[PDB]
């Protein structure tokens, strides 16, 4: 299976089947998050998929080629987090994003709290295009999660 | 060895549900991708 999509990343190490993370397929490559699968490579039933690119620092990794996803927050607008949570059912989650200050520029951030094994799952744009994956953030005063909208180039 | 399912297509849902603020937080990105409050 490659059809362009979301995808669950599973694993079967540790009890029953576990949803370790999420990513999305599209273009023939694969593109999650390096901490669900620390760049290790993965299956899709007969097949193998083995890691094209990767950056620790980015927390990004791809597989069967080069990085595909290239379309940013304009900003203004909401966007929906595409969020496929372990055990359930993909859900839209529309939010305005906010603001991550960097040294380097401002990232988009989801303030959307979800289990941890939802890391990877897109964030869209209103025309459908993915802006990024959801799951490397921080912990605020208030105890719940904020999440980069985090792009590859 | 972990494997992958399909879970969806990729479209903007018209009927979702809207939630979530938008706050701005000052922040550092570490060497190993670990976001920190600044
Ligand atoms: N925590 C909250 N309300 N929500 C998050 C939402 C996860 C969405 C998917 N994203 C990640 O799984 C990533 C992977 C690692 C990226 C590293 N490149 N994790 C993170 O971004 C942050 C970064 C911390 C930066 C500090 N250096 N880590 C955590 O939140 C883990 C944590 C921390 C304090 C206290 C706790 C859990 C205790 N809560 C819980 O047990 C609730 C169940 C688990 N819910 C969560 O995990």
């Amino acid at each position: 299976e490659t059809t362009d999509g979301v995808y669950r990343v599973m694993t079967r190490r540790l009890l029953g089947s576990t949803q370790v993370g999420v990513g999305v397929m599209q273009e023939g490559v694969f593109h999650t998050m390096w901490h669900v699968t620390k760049g290790a490579a993965l299956r899709s039933g007969e097949g193998r998929l083995d890691p094209y690119w990767g950056d620790v620092k980015q927390d990004l990794v791809s597989y069967c080629g080069p990085w595909k996803l290239d379309a940013a927050w304009d900003g203004l607008s909401e966007v929906q987090l595409l969020a496929v949570p372990p055990g359930e059912r993909a859900k839209n989650i529309q939010t305005l994003p906010g603001i991550f200050k960097t040294k380097d520029g401002d990232i988009g951030a989801v303030a959307l709290d979800y289990p941890a094994g939802t890391s990877g799952s897109p964030i869209l744009d209103k025309c459908g295009r993915v802006i990024g994956l959801y799951g490397n953030g921080v912990v605020i005063k208030n105890g719940s999660y904020v999440s980069a909208i985090t792009q590859g180039k | 060895d972990m494997y992958i399912e399909r879970a969806g297509d990729i479209t903007w849902e018209k009927d979702a549900e809207v939630t979530g603020n938008s706050p701005r937080l000052d922040v550092a990105l570490d060497e190993s991708g670990d976001f920190s409050l600044v």
